[PDB]
């Protein structure tokens, strides 16, 4: 029942400061101590520090001591890593994570954290259909998509017919250009099933708080 | 600080056995432990003080060594394995990792299936075309895309991206975009999407006339 | 004395923390002796017992079940010899140290070495304790 829950994704502008949060249930908060992890695009982990939540204690990597700050709140079973002068390098994923005191290994760890350094603002995606030109009877299968333009900050999640349908679904990793994200997610379903049976894509952008379906029909 | 050395790649078939090595600069006595990362996912502790079993892993994961050098195994390997292996040390400060053993897991080779699509009528509408090619399910990883335009070869204004090995079926997929302005596509004709991978000794082509 | 009771917890665990041919870098050195023995004495005494009480012997008491108990042992009676003085004469006449600093941050940078590290030198702290009140 060990649980971490983590603040939400943050876009920031270059030279702000973030605090991230980490709120902690299922154990005795005070009998663990709070880790913090860095993992940039591209995959490297770093460690930052830790901080024991029973004194306040800290121990940090120094390559963040003039980056990171950690704070606890015992009252509230929640630890706190604050982030200062942020420029692009601090872009990346942070999580935090449980310790038994002694112990510098990582059995549980929070959801994690996006943080994005930017100075540009959020930008909703367009997204547009994927559906063949011609010549739909020569294959079993056919291969649908949705091609989603034009966002920032990540992610997009996209799922086909509300989630139902999972088999056959390929969605790509987003490609940036001009500081705009755009990907592709494609579907294969029987070619005699469309289009009588419907396939819409679900588009949702959590920054710009968007959500939109594109239905896909023949040309 | 203590730097951990892993080897970047690895391949392997499901049913063999896998070994991951992990050299550190200096001695960590037994304080080594291995995580699994999948994609899009936080990384699982795998073991910890060079050879305990975490509890929920698998008895096909096990670990051996002390001081700076260190095996993660795998034994027998299968499909859903295919992630990111990293090793980090907790003996000296700061705690450190590796940086990281992606591993790829072997299977026959598959060709890939191609798909084209032109640009939609809502995205024309704004001034705007893309053309997108798609090559799913294949294997080996190596493979590559060349957009022709009424016979002409058009390098620019492409971006491609590949997904991560399924865990399942362990082949790859590739979508390729090419974009244009709307007045660039309307003036040409054919549009070609030409494949090339081991599976086949010619390119596979897919077009559509616009 | 009462640092009976605590050098005899501490031979308990002796062996244990002990490390061999290390090029034995000492972590509770000269410097903080002398601040034992200085101006804030008694602020720089009542941190490192804090110290191994909420910092050291907890994480000391996870490298191994079968040391535990006896690691906790020695942390019951350091905070009894606390008490001893915390609640009684002048011993304690304080409610910072360099020295102490330098020490928790050679601590941090040693990570689990150091916990084995400040653990085996206890010994070398008793000694600063008892080199202390001696001098009062």
């Amino acid at each position: 029942q060990v649980n971490l829950l983590q603040s939400g994704a943050a876009l920031v502008k270059p030279g702000a400061s973030v605090k991230l949060s980490c709120k902690a249930s299922g154990y005795t908060f005070t009998d663990f101590y709070i880790h913090w992890v860095k993992q940039s695009h591209g995959k490297s982990l770093e460690w930052i520090g830790y901080i024991n939540p029973n004194s306040g204690y800290t121990n940090y990597n120094e390559k963040f001591k003039n980056k990171a700050t950690l704070t606890v709140d015992k009252s509230t079973s929640t630890g706190y890593m604050e982030l200062s002068r942020l420029t692009s390098e601090d872009s990346a994923n942070y999580s935090c994570t449980r310790g038994v005191p002694g112990n510098n290994w990582f059995p549980y760890w929070g959801q994690g954290t996006l943080v994005t350094v930017s100075s540009a603002e959020t930008t909703a995606p367009s997204v547009y259909p994927l559906a063949p030109g011609t010549a739909l009877k020569s294959n079993s299968m056919v291969t649908l998509g949705c091609l989603v333009k034009g966002y920032f900050p990540e992610p997009v999640t996209v799922t086909w017919n509300s989630g139902a349908l999972s088999s056959g679904v390929h969605t790509f990793p987003a490609v940036l250009q001009s500081g705009l994200y755009t990907l592709t997610s494609s579907v294969t379903v029987p070619s005699s099933t469309w289009p009588s049976q419907t396939v819409t894509c679900n588009v949702a952008h959590p920054a710009s708080s968007t959500k939109v379906d594109k239905k896909i029909v023949p040309r | 600080d203590t730097v951990l050395t892993q080897p970047p790649a690895l391949t392997v078939s499901p049913g063999e056995k896998l070994t991951i090595s992990c050299k550190a600069s200096e001695s960590v006595t037994s304080r080594m432990h291995w995580y699994q990362q999948k994609p899009g996912q936080q990384p699982k502790l795998l073991i910890y003080k060079a050879s305990n079993l975490a509890s929920g892993v698998p008895a096909r994961f096990s670990g051996s060594g002390s001081g700076t050098d260190f095996t993660l195994t795998i034994d027998p390997v299968e499909a859903d394995d295919t992630a990111i292996y990293f090793c980090q040390q907790s003996w000296n400060g700061p705690l450190t990792f590796g940086a990281g053993t992606k591993l790829e897991l072997k299977r026959a080779d598959a060709a890939p299936t191609v798909s084209i699509f032109p640009p939609s009528t809502e995205q024309l509408a704004t001034g705007g075309a893309s053309v997108v090619c798609l090559m799913n399910n294949f294997y080996p990883r190596d493979i590559s895309v060349k957009w022709k335009i009424d016979g002409t070869e058009r390098r620019d204004g492409v971006l491609d991206s590949v997904t991560d090995q399924d865990s399942k079926d362990s082949t790859y997929s590739m979508s390729s975009t090419l974009s244009l302005t709307k007045a660039d596509y309307e003036s040409h004709n054919l549009y070609t999407c030409e494949v090339v991978h081991k599976t086949s000794s010619s390119p596979v082509v897919k077009s559509f006339n616009r | 004395n009462m640092l009976r009771d605590l050098r005899d917890a501490f031979s308990r665990v002796k062996t244990f923390f002990q490390m061999k041919d290390q090029l034995d870098n000492l972590l509770l050195k000269e410097s903080l002796l002398e601040d034992f023995k200085g101006y804030l004495g008694c602020q720089a005494l009542s941190e490192m017992i804090q110290f191994y009480l909420e910092e050291v012997m907890p994480q000391a008491e996870n490298q191994d079940p079968d040391i535990k108990a006896h690691v906790n042992s020695l942390g019951e009676n350091l905070k009894t010899l606390r008490l001893r003085l915390r609640r009684c004469h002048r011993f304690l006449p304080c409610e910072k140290s360099k020295a102490v600093e330098q020490v928790k941050n050679a601590f941090n940078k040693l990570q689990e070495k150091g916990i084995y590290k400040a653990m085996s030198e206890f010994d070398i702290f008793i000694n600063y304790i008892e080199a202390y009140m001696t001098m009062k």
